[PDB]
Formats: structure tokens, C-alpha cells, sequence
RNA sequence: UGAGAAAAGCCUUCUCUAGCGAUC
């Protein structure tokens, strides 16, 4: 118990008798930091132990430096720094040493135990830290990362850093990330001795000793983008462009046969009148483009000339679109392209109100996957934004070619057309072949637009007979009923009735999960004029068996709100 | 009585560090909790380096 | 109170709140209370004297 | 140019509060192997103080205080103002138990003040924590009680019935009957020591030591029937009252007592002395309030003539004193710092329904606990208990396990009954005479015809 | 008129959780704790009286010499290594932690009447009667050779 | 054996392990 409490609170009683004489604190302060202080001191002494506590001390000492620092300003007293300041930078370094040793799974801690030695504690005492995290979490290369930025942009000490990188190198050989920055890391020491000259070795000065990195870098990860990652931190840095010209001149010529080159080169040369200078840009671009195609004749080099040219319309509009269609054709012949990119050609020319290009789109891609439903969805959207008469054909075409039975999306579309420009008889027609064809949980939307129809072309007796008839395909949902229940409302008799008898069939199938239902269930017998409140009683009743786990809470909170105006 | 022990696990290597130790009687029945009992083996050995596989 | 320890026993040896033998033979005396119910301990303690009283005629004799 | 150089300065007289060492002597000493001993003994001294001065700041409680305004009398003020005016738990220690049917009643605090125990004249015998109001045990012993003491812990309490001296526990179960201690009038408790004393009407003073089970000392007082007794904490001595108006000192490794005191002028019914071991109240037939001055002169600091007579005395930790008159008690306070009480004019009045027969300070509470006819109550008493305590010597807030381990303590450290005297710094002195007898020891093995007459 | 009664806040007195130990207030008040002298006296008195009943100094014995122990000479790097030399002429190192012996080598002939240990710690010098002055391998030989100054 | 024997509910006193704590 509080023998060591006792001995660190009289440790901590001499301090704070100096500031009661400096003034700055009131006795009755003095008591109460010495009140919080033992209540503080006596949760991190226990035998069960918590982070919390040892956070919350800490949080009070800082809290208790700043306190004393802003009315060390306003006093004026600058005298005995040591005897306070130095005393609680000694004990709050004790709490963290302690707290680290106790958690060193903990990086968060660890991060916060430098920041703390960063504000306010001396460079040996981080340097000590920095050393004592790296000794047992060396996994991680962002640590390595931050211990060798302090050295750099704060201590200064470029030859440090260095080493800190190149070990860490050894423990992590494969990760870029290290290399990037080793790489950056040089680079910066050449500014550094560049302006030092300036306010008074040439090889070093060159940027020599960075492109040594570069070598060894590329030699072990045989890779095209971290190559060209490396040119990037290199144009960054305005001195020694030969350096950039060196690597950019290695990106031709070691890295071939891969897109990625071929495509940075393309997008190198791009970087009224103004508006023609735009354009021979663009074909010098494109030039590169097809000499890439000879050399690679890969399918992935493709979709970057396309892409190229996508981004070039939506972005003189005649001009970018009259290369999109030869490129078009040209990869349409090969057929290297694939089943993606011709919808993403299609829907741009679809917006800008082109409408004979994106057939041709269309009916290319039909002819190479017949299989594929989307693209059949996709020719439809060109044809009624044409408005040809070939609709008709297209469905017959669209489900001969796709022999699986379930496409819903195309089942839907028919519904919606036949319903502008085909009679009554021929769109109940297509909806009776939709519920056969498809018989699992995909049918749940096919049936919802089923009764929505029968109330449109139809009347009221329409939509019963139909939901009649459907009121025992057992996959459902809630949408179903409330359509029903809804069309009941809007008519003139409004049996009250039959608005119980939609709702017991749809609290038997989702009763058991849905808490809405069941409050809108209790709602209809009290603001409808026809309704029986006095069965609230027995729906609330009910409710409660019924519905399982959380929903049986939500339905609580749902009518305890409504019980008051809230709703 | 200050010295460094290597030992090998399954999950990697760890170096650990002895501060102190009373070597004669260590195999006796009072002494020998000094390495039985976590919180003594605490006192007199720390981890200095830990590199997993 | 509490069991002593080893150490603590040595040194707090005799020491017993609940069995005074010595002072006023409250264990001894307990038996005869219990096993002949005797309402006061007075009454023991008039028995005890007189049994003294016929023992010492009897030596005496 | 900082505007104080030096470090924190400490108050001079809290420093010579934890001082032990005689300034006052003028030792000479020409060899410098003792100056260099004696100079480390000052330092240590020095440094020790100067620490416990600093330590004054962790207190955190302030003692109470009662004054009146625009020239209000504080003994016209009544209980029931007090209550009201007061928080709501300083108010629920106030309460009056009525038990008439039973005789007059004696109660005693426990050492730490969580517990009382009270006995009745014809023999009702209970112990109970008073602060929450519950009862850990009532019985009836057949015959008629004198009086009632608590030892060391709550466990065990002492009964002073007619004919013996009985032990019972604290949840009600008779251990221990002994005979030896018999007519008993007047008990009272030992705590550093472990011993109990007890005065008989034949004229015997008897100590038992009640760690052991043994009686170590008998003695016979041989001034008659023995109704006056008190202790004096400080001392660890025993005060015994006489008819003769003489209060004798008394241990138990001497067979005759260590002083006799002539403090009236006709017989003596009450003796307290206050907890420090500076002051003795004593009262008599001669209706004169007295205050002694123990520390080697034992002149009467303090005279007063009464109407009525002050039955019992009592002092709290704080140097307040109680006199009981009748059914009256009035209560004396004065500045206390190394002054007595000033008899002048009373600090508090109150009126019982019974005549007192029982007077006794909460030991860290300001209350009052007066035993009468009419039963037992609990006055308030502001200013009169010490306001910080000590967590390992007396805790209210204990739990059992704090407890048990307290007890073992005090029982490892048991101080023996022959080193009891009036200086309790005796220990310290060389014995003078042992010297004498040692260096005796050292000594040892280191005309003309007138010439014919 | 003004009043205060002390009224102590038993969340201060009181700890929080289960979990929590109890808080105990000090006071070094000399007036709370008398009696200073005779006090200390009883325990500095029983401190005696339990070194007196924990005073055991009697560890262990080695035996295996069959000839009065002469020399003894300790290792300066090891504390758990010494050597001991016999009258029948057999030199024996010890570990002390294992309470067994080691190696036994017959340095000489007659007596052993000195035995020194090199600075370094990897070698010994004995001095027998046969009027020779021999100096040894601290490492053990291997494997089953013959030991060989 | 002889506070006779047998069963249920409330307080009091204590005993064991097992984690936990000592890394500043």
C-alpha cells in the first residue's frame, strides 16, 4: 500500500512549496493538486493494472506544465526552471518507462512517449527511445522511416541517417519503401552541401552517391513501376537534370515489352489557336502509340490507346472522336479487346448525343459474346434513344442467343417496353413467361412490377385478381403487401376488413423479423376512422412473442417513441 | 555477473540481458523462486533484442 | 487471531486469548457444568469448597 | 537578481514539534572523537524534523469551531439549534436511546472510534457500532453490572458484574470467569501494554495481562474501599482516589504507589488527565474544580467553587473538558496550546433527563456520549475531536484484513509491566549508580624527652 | 452563529473498486504515537532473538580427497570453480554450484604444498615435494587422453 | 457417547490454493 505512494507524494511536495513561493500558486491550489495527485497515485500503485490510469497521470502532468508555463509568462518569473520542470519531466519519464515496459506490444504508446520527448524532454532521452523501440520492433520499416527523418530535418546529421537507412535495408531487402526514400534521403543531402558552397566534393555535388542506389535498387526489384516511382522523386530535384536524363533514357531501353513504359513516354509528349497547338500534341502522342503496338502486340497495351482516347472526348470534340473510331475498328478486327471496354466506349458516345457510332459499339460486341446479358441490356438503352423499329426483333434475337433461363434484367425491359408500344393482352403475356422462367428470389421483383401494372392498365378489380392469383407463390416480400394495402387506401370503400386480412398474411410470412411492419400494423387501427383501437391492446401483445432478438428491442424503443409526438 | 543469453524459439531469435544473480545457492529450494516466480525474473532479466522469423 | 507464522510463533508463543488454564480453570470447569446442569456457577464453586472442607477433617483425623 | 535566493523556509515551531533533543544542557566536550559524534546526532536530528515540517501540507482536515455573534452567550446555545445548522451527517450522530426500565448505564468507546458497548445497573449488556446503527449483540447477565470496558479490539469486551470478572466476545459468547478479581468497582484498559486494571471495594488494585492470561501484579492500596481511578495515556501510571483527599500514583513492578497528591480538602470522587500527560482535573466534596500540573511541580493551575457537584470528568484529544453535575453537563474550553482549560465561564450546556453516571469522549468524532438513569445520549460537540488520524495505528475505515494484521503487530511489540514510571523516556537514561558500582570495580583491579613517651 | 463539525468525504476514505487497495492516511503527530522509547526497545530485542533463530550457516561438504586437504586456490573469472590439493598428491577441481568434483589429476608425488592460479584464469601452478614446479591446463582434457602438463 | 439425537434457514471467526504485483 501507500508507503511508495507516500514517498513519491513527498517527493513531489518540494516543488510545490517552491511555487507557493514564487506566488504563482494559492495555498488551496497547492492542496488541491496534492489532492488529485494522491487520488492519481494510488490507481497506478494497485496490484491489477490498467493503460488508463497510466494515460490519465501523464494527461494530468502535461496539463499541470502548461497550467504553470502560461502564468510563468504573465508573472514574469523565469528563475528555478530545474526545480519544477525538470522534476515532473523526470517523473512523467518514469511513468512512461514503466507503462512501456509493461505494454511493448503497443506502438500507439510508444509513438506518444516520443512526442512527449520530442516537446519537452532532452534529444539524448529520445535518441534513447528511438533506440529501445527499434531494438524490439525492427518488423517495421515505418519506424525506421520516422528514426531516420528525426536525425535529417531535426539533429542535422546527414552521416547518421545513412546508417540508419543502410541497416535498415538489411533487415528489410525487398520492401521499395526503403528504397524510395534512401533514395530521396541523398538527393536532400545534395541540396544541403549545394547551398553550402554557395554561402562560402564535386562528385558528390553531381548526385553521384544517389545514383548509386539507383543501380542496386532496380537490380533487386526487377520491376517497371518502381522504376519509373524513382523518376519521379528525380524530377522533384531541380539540380542535376542529367540524373533524370540518365534514368528516363534506362526506362526505353531496360524496361521493355511491358505497357506502363510505352504509355509514361505517351503522356511525356502531351505535356483557337492554343487549341491546334493542343492538337498536333495529341497526334504525337497517338504515334507513339502504334509504334508500341508493332514492337508489343499485347492486348493490355491497347486499353491504355483507348483509354488515352476516351479521356481526350470527354475532355474540337469532331476531332478526338473521328480517332476513337478507327482505333475502335482497328481493335475491333484484331479482337483483342474485351467484353468492359466496349461498354465504356458505348456510354460516352451514348451522353454526347451520338447515336450511329454507338450502335455500331452495340452490335460489334453482340457478335463476339453472344452470351453475355449485360451488352444485350446495353444494345437495347442505344435503340431506344434511336427509336427504331426493331425493338420487337431484338428480344426474339436476345433470348434465343441466351439459353440460360434467368435474365432478369432483359425479362424486366421487355415488361416496360411492351407496356408503351404493345397492347394490354401481350404485356400480361410476357409477365406469365417471366414467372415461369424464373422461380427463385429473383421472381420477388418480378411479381412487385406485376401488380403495379394490373393498377395501371387495369383497375382496382385488376390488381385483385392478380394479387389472387399470386398470394401463394410463397417468395415475397413486404413490398408486395404494402402495394396492396396502399391501393385499398385510395379507393373510395376502404373495407377495413380486408385492410386486416393483407396484413395478417404479411405479419405470417416477415413477422417474425420485421419491427415496421408491426408498428404500421397499430398505426391503421388508430388514425384510420373505420379502425378498432381498442385492439391495440392485443397487436402490442403479439408483437412481443413474435418477434425475435433485436428487433424485439427496436419495436419497444419505435412505439415508446411514438407514444410520445416524436413518431 | 553481468552477461547477454541467446535464445532460439520456433517464432525467432531473442537476446536477452542478466543484471543479477546469486550463483552459488541458485539450486537450493528458497533461491530457486527467484526464477520460478514471474515477477523476480522480471527484476533481474530484461529482453534487448527480439527478431522473428 | 490469525494463524501465526512460523516466526511470528516463536515469539508470540503462549499467548492464547481463548484458553487461560492457570489464572481460572475455565476448560475443567466447563465439563462438570455441562455433563450436571448447573444454572449458576455459583453453585459449582459452593460444591467445590465444601468437598475441600470434608477432605481436610478426613486428613486432619 | 532572482528576488529570493534561498530555498522553501520551514516554520520554527512546527520544526520543535518533532524535536527530541535537549537543547537546554551546556555538555562540555574537548575530544574530537565525541565532537564528531555528537555533530552526526544533531544532523540526523535536524534533517529528520525539517522533513515531517514539510509534511504538514498532507493534512487535509480542519478541526471544528463554534462562536457566537452580536455577544451571544455559547452556553445558552442548544442542541437542537446546533442539528440544524449543521450537514445531515454530522446530524445523525446525535440520538437519545431511552432504556429505563434497566438501571443506570455505563458506556465505553472503543479505541477506534467505530464502536460502543454499554452496560446497565441491572444487567443488560450490549456492544454496538453507533456510526451505522446496528447491534452486534444484546444479552442479559443475571446479575447486576458495575461496569464495562472494550479490549484493544471490538472482538473482546471486559464486564465488571457483581461478584467476578467476566470476558465475553463481541457477538456475545462468555469465554473467561475469574475469580480473582472479585468486588471489582472500577475497570480500565492498558493498550500499549496489554494489561487491564481493575480496582476492588476490598482495597485491591489488580493488573492482568490479557495477551498471556496472567495476573502479574496484585496490590493492596490499604485506604479502604477503591472507587476513583484513571490512567494517564502519556504515563501509562494509574491515579487511585481516596477519602483522605489523596490521589495515589501507582505501577505495578512497585509494592508501594510512586507519589501521593493531597489535591482537597475533604474526599476525593473523580480524576482525569488529558492525553498529552501535562494536566490532572480533579473534583470532591469541597465543591472545588482543580487543574494539577503534571510536569514535576503539581501546583493547581486552576481553582473553582460550583453550586452543584461534578460527579465525573472527562478530557476529548483536543483539551476540552467535561464536568457531570446531576443531570446537568457543561463543558470548558480554552485555547489548549501549552495553556489549561479556563474555568471562567462554559463552552456548552446541556440538560439530561437522568442524573450522569457515565462520561466519555468519541476518540475522532466531535461527540459526546453521556450514560445516565434515563439512558444514553449523543451530544455534538464542535471543536472538541482530532481532526487527522493515523491509517496504521487507528482507522476507523478498516477492514478485516487491515485489522488482523494491526493486531499482530501490536502483540509482537507488547511492552513488559515493569518498565511502567513517570518519565516514559527512562529507558534513556544511563542508570547513574550502575556507573558508580563499575568504576569501583575498575579502581580496584589498578621536648627532648617527648620522643621517650 | 457559525458552525463546522468535521465531515470526512468517504469517497476520499473510502477505495473505489473491489479491484482497488485501501487508502491509509499518516499523521506523525508524536501526541498519536507514545511511548517512542520503550517501543523501539522491544523490537530491536526481538530482532536479536530471530537472528538467533535463523542463524544457520552450515551449507554443504565436498568429499572425494583421500588425503588431507593443503592448498586451496580460487578462480579468479568463475565464482563456482575452485581447486583444492591433497598430501597424497591429487589436485581436484570443484564446482560449487553442483557440489561435485570436476577432474582429478595426480600432479605429484608425496605432498602438494602450493597451488596459484594464472591471472588469466587458463592455467594453474602446483608445487610438490619432488622439487618440481608444474604448470597445468585449466581446460579440461578431452574426450579419454591422459592429462599431460 | 452423554452442552441427548436428527434436520433446515441467518450472522461471526478463520483456513487453503490459483492468477495478479514488484521491469522506474
Amino acid at each position: 500500500m501507500a508507503e511508495i505512494i507516500q514517498e513519491r507524494i513527498e517527493d513531489r511536495l518540494p516543488e510545490l512549496e517552491q511555487l507557493e513561493r514564487i506566488g504563482l500558486f494559492s495555498h488551496a491550489e497547492i492542496k488541491a493538486i496534492i489532492k488529485k495527485a494522491s487520488d492519481l497515485e494510488y490507481k497506478i500503485q494497485r496490484r491489477t493494472l490498467f493503460k488508463e490510469d497510466f494515460i490519465n497521470y501523464v494527461q494530468y502532468e502535461i496539463n499541470l506544465l502548461e497550467l504553470i508555463q502560461r502564468r510563468r509568462t504573465r508573472i514574469g518569473y523565469s528563475f528555478k526552471k530545474d526545480e519544477i520542470e525538470n522534476s515532473i519531466v523526470h517523473r512523467v519519464q518514469g511513468v512512461f518507462q514503466r507503462a512501456s515496459a509493461k505494454w511493448k506490444d503497443d506502438v500507439q504508446l510508444w509513438l506518444s512517449y516520443v512526442a512527449f520527448c520530442k516537446k519537452w524532454a532532452t534529444k539524448t532521452r529520445l535518441s534513447k527511445v528511438f533506440s529501445a523501440m527499434l531494438a524490439i520492433h525492427s518488423n517495421k520499416p515505418a519506424l525506421w522511416i520516422m528514426a531516420a527523418k528525426w536525425e535529417m530535418e531535426d539533429r542535422l546529421s546527414s552521416e547518421s541517417a545513412r546508417q540508419l537507412f543502410l541497416r535498415a535495408l538489411r533487415f528489410h531487402p525487398e520492401c521499395p519503401k526503403l528504397y524510395k526514400e534512401y533514395f530521396r534521403m541523398e538527393l536532400m543531402h545534395a541540396e544541403k552541401l549545394r547551398k553550402e558552397k554557395e554561402e562560402f566534393s564535386e562528385e558528390i555535388l553531381k548526385g553521384e552517391l544517389a545514383w548509386i542506389i539507383y543501380k542496386n535498387s532496380v537490380s533487386i526489384i526487377k520491376g517497371a513501376e518502381f522504376h519509373v516511382s524513382l523518376l519521379s522523386i528525380a524530377q522533384l530535384f531541380d539540380f542535376a537534370k542529367d540524373l533524370q536524363k540518365e534514368i528516363y533514357d534506362d526506362l526505353q531501353a531496360l524496361h521493355t515489352d511491358d505497357p506502363l513504359t510505352w504509355d509514361y513516354v505517351a503522356r511525356r509528349e502531351l505535356e483557337q489557336a492554343k487549341a491546334v497547338e493542343v492538337g498536333r500534341k495529341e497526334e504525337r502522342c497517338c504515334a507513339v502509340y502504334e509504334e508500341a503496338v508493332k514492337t508489343l502486340p499485347t492486348e493490355a497495351m491497347w486499353k491504355c490507346y483507348i483509354t488515352f482516347c476516351l479521356e481526350r472526348f470527354t475532355k474540337l470534340r469532331g476531332k478526338r472522336l473521328e480517332r476513337t473510331m478507327t482505333v475502335f475498328r482497328k481493335a475491333h478486327e484484331l479482337k483483342l479487346l474485351s467484353e468492359c471496354q466496349y461498354k465504356q466506349l458505348s456510354v460516352s458516345l451514348l451522353c454526347y448525343n451520338f447515336l450511329r457510332e454507338a450502335l455500331e459499339v452495340a452490335v460489334a460486341g453482340t457478335e463476339l459474346f453472344r452470351d453475355s446479358g449485360t451488352m444485350w441490356q446495353l444494345k437495347l438503352q442505344v435503340l431506344i434513344e434511336s427509336k427504331s423499329p426493331d425493338i420487337a426483333m431484338l428480344f426474339e434475337e436476345a433470348f434465343v442467343h441466351l439459353k440460360p433461363q434467368v435474365c432478369l434484367p432483359l425479362w424486366i425491359s421487355w415488361a416496360e417496353w411492351s407496356e408503351g408500344a404493345k397492347s394490354q393482352e401481350d404485356t400480361e403475356a410476357v409477365f406469365k413467361k417471366a414467372l415461369l422462367a424464373v422461380i427463385g428470389a429473383d421472381s420477388v421483383t418480378l411479381k412487385n412490377k406485376y401488380l403495379d401494372w394490373a393498377y395501371r392498365s387495369g383497375g382496382y378489380k385488376k390488381a385483385r385478381a392478380v394479387f389472387k392469383s399470386l398470394q401463394e407463390s410463397r417468395p415475397f416480400s413486404v413490398d408486395f403487401f404494402r402495394k396492396m394495402i396502399q391501393f385499398e387506401k385510395e379507393q373510395e370503400s376502404c373495407n377495413m376488413a380486408n385492410i386486416r386480412e393483407y396484413y395478417e398474411r404479411a405479419l405470417r410470412e416477415f413477422g417474425s423479423a420485421d419491427s415496421d411492419l408491426w408498428m404500421d400494423y397499430m398505426k391503421e387501427e388508430l388514425n384510420h376512422p373505420l379502425g378498432r383501437p381498442e385492439n391495440c391492446g392485443q397487436i402490442y401483445w403479439r408483437a412481443m412473442k413474435m418477434l425475435q432478438g433485436e428487433s424485439a428491442e427496436a419495436f419497444v424503443a419505435k412505439h415508446a417513441m411514438h407514444q410520445t409526438g416524436h413518431l | 555477473v553481468l552477461l547477454h543469453v541467446l535464445f532460439e524459439h520456433a517464432v525467432g531469435y531473442a537476446l536477452l540481458a542478466l543484471k543479477e544473480v546469486e550463483e552459488i545457492s541458485l539450486l537450493q529450494p528458497q533461491v530457486e523462486e527467484s526464477v520460478l516466480n514471474l515477477g523476480k525474473f522480471h527484476s533481474i532479466v530484461r529482453l534487448v533484442a527480439f527478431c522473428p522469423f | 487471531v490469525r494463524k501465526l507464522k512460523f516466526h511470528e510463533q516463536k515469539l508470540l508463543k503462549q499467548v492464547d486469548f481463548l484458553n487461560w488454564e492457570v489464572t481460572d480453570h475455565n476448560l475443567h470447569e466447563l465439563r462438570v457444568l455441562r455433563r450436571y446442569r448447573l444454572q449458576r456457577r455459583e453453585d459449582y464453586t459452593r460444591y467445590n469448597q465444601l468437598s475441600r472442607a470434608v477432605r481436610e477433617l478426613a486428613r486432619r483425623l | 537578481q532572482d528576488p529570493f535566493p534561498g530555498p522553501a523556509p520551514v516554520p520554527v515551531e512546527v520544526v520543535q514539534k518533532f524535536c527530541r533533543i535537549d537543547k537546554s544542557r551546556k555538555l562540555p566536550h574537548s575530544k574530537a572523537k565525541t565532537r564528531s559524534r555528537l555533530e552526526v546526532a544533531e544532523a540526523e536530528e535536524e534533517e529528520t524534523s525539517i522533513k515531517a515540517a514539510r509534511s504538514e501540507l498532507l493534512l487535509a482536515e480542519e478541526p471544528g469551531f463554534l462562536e457566537g455573534e452580536d455577544g451571544e452567550d455559547t452556553a445558552k446555545i442548544c442542541q437542537a439549534d446546533i442539528v440544524e445548522a449543521v450537514d445531515i451527517a454530522s446530524a445523525a450522530k446525535h440520538f437519545d436511546l431511552n432504556l429505563r426500565q434497566f438501571g443506570p448505564y455505563r458506556l465505553n468507546y472503543s479505541r477506534t472510534g467505530r464502536h460502543l458497548a454499554f452496560g446497565g445497573r441491572r444487567g443488560h449488556v450490549a456492544a454496538l457500532d453507533w456510526v451505522t446503527k446496528k447491534l452486534m449483540c444484546e444479552i442479559n447477565v443475571m446479575e447486576a453490572v458495575r461496569d464495562i470496558r472494550f479490549l484493544h479490539s471490538e472482538a473482546l469486551l471486559a464486564v465488571a458484574q457483581n461478584r467476578w470478572l467476566h470476558i465475553y466476545d463481541n457477538q456475545g459468547i462468555e469465554l473467561h470467569c475469574i475469580r480473582r478479581c472479585d468486588r471489582v468497582t472500577r475497570l480500565e484498559f492498558l493498550p500499549f501494554h496489554f494489561l487491564l486494571a481493575t480496582a476492588s471495594e476490598t482495597g485491591f488494585l489488580t493488573y492482568l495481562d490479557v495477551s498471556v492470561g496472567k495476573i502479574v501484579a496484585a496490590l493492596n492500596a490499604r485506604a479502604g474501599r477503591l472507587d476513583v481511578m484513571s490512567q494517564n495515556p502519556y504515563n501509562a501510571v494509574i491515579h487511585l482516589g481516596h477519602s483522605n483527599g489523596t490521589v495515589s500514583l501507582w505501577s505495578p513492578a512497585m509494592k508501594e504507589p510512586l507519589a501521593k497528591i493531597l489535591c482537597h480538602r475533604g474526599g476525593v470522587r473523580a480524576v482525569a488527565v488529558d492525553s498529552t500527560g501535562t494536566y490532572m482535573a480533579t473534583s470532591g466534596l469541597d465543591h472545588q474544580l482543580k487543574i494539577f500540573d503534571l510536569r514535576g511541580t503539581y501546583q493547581p493551575l486552576s481553582t473553582r467553587t460550583l453550586p452543584h457537584g461534578a460527579g465525573h470528568l472527562a478530557f476529548s484529544q483536543r483539551g476540552l473538558l467535561v464536568a457531570g453535575m446531576g443531570d446537568v453537563v457543561n463543558i470548558w474550553a480554552g485555547q489548549g496550546k501549552a495553556s489549561p482549560p479556563s474555568l471562567e465561564q462554559p463552552y456548552l450546556t446541556h440538560r439530561l433527563s437522568g442524573p450522569v453516571h457515565g462520561l466519555q469522549f468519541c476518540p475522532f468524532e466531535d461527540v459526546l456520549g453521556v450514560g445516565h438513569t434515563g439512558g444514553i445520549t449523543s451530544m455534538l460537540v464542535p471543536g472538541a475531536g482530532e481532526p487527522n488520524f493515523d491509517g496504521l495505528e487507528s482507522n476507523p475505515y478498516r477492514s478485516r484484513k487491515q485489522r488482523q494484521e494491526w493486531e499482530v503487530k501490536a502483540l509482537l511489540e507488547k511492552v513488559p509491566a515493569e518498565l511502567i514510571c513517570l518519565d516514559p523516556r527512562a529507558l534513556a537514561e544511563v542508570d547513574v549508580i550502575s556507573l558508580e558500582q563499575g568504576k569501583k570495580e575498575q579502581i580496584e583491579r589498578l621536648s627532648a624527652l617527648d620522643r621517650f613517651v | 452563529m457559525k458552525v463546522k463539525m468535521l465531515s470526512r468525504n468517504p469517497d476520499n476514505y473510502v477505495r473505489e473498486t473491489k479491484l482497488d487497495l485501501q487508502r491509509v492516511p499518516r499523521n506523525y503527530d508524536p501526541a498519536l504515537h507514545p511511548f517512542e522509547v520503550p517501543r523501539e526497545y522491544i523490537r530491536a530485542l526481538n530482532a536479536t532473538k530471530l537472528e538467533r533463530v535463523f542463524a544457520k550457516p552450515f551449507l554443504a561438504s565436498l568429499d572425494g580427497h583421500r588425503d588431507g586437504v593443503n592448498c586451496l586456490a580460487k578462480h579468479p573469472e568463475k565464482l563456482a570453480t575452485v581447486l583444492s590439493g591433497a598430501c597424497d598428491g591429487e589436485v581436484r577441481i570443484w564446482n560449487l554450484t553442483q557440489r561435485n568434483c570436476i577432474r582429478t589429476i595426480q600432479a605429484h608425488e608425496g605432498f602438494v604444498r602450493g597451488i596459484c592460479t594464472r591471472f588469466c584464469g587458463t592455467s594453474f601452478f602446483t608445487v610438490g615435494d619432488d622439487k618440481t614446479v608444474k604448470q597445468w591446463k585449466m581446460d579440461g582434457p578431452g574426450y579419454g587422453d591422459e592429462e599431460e602438463p
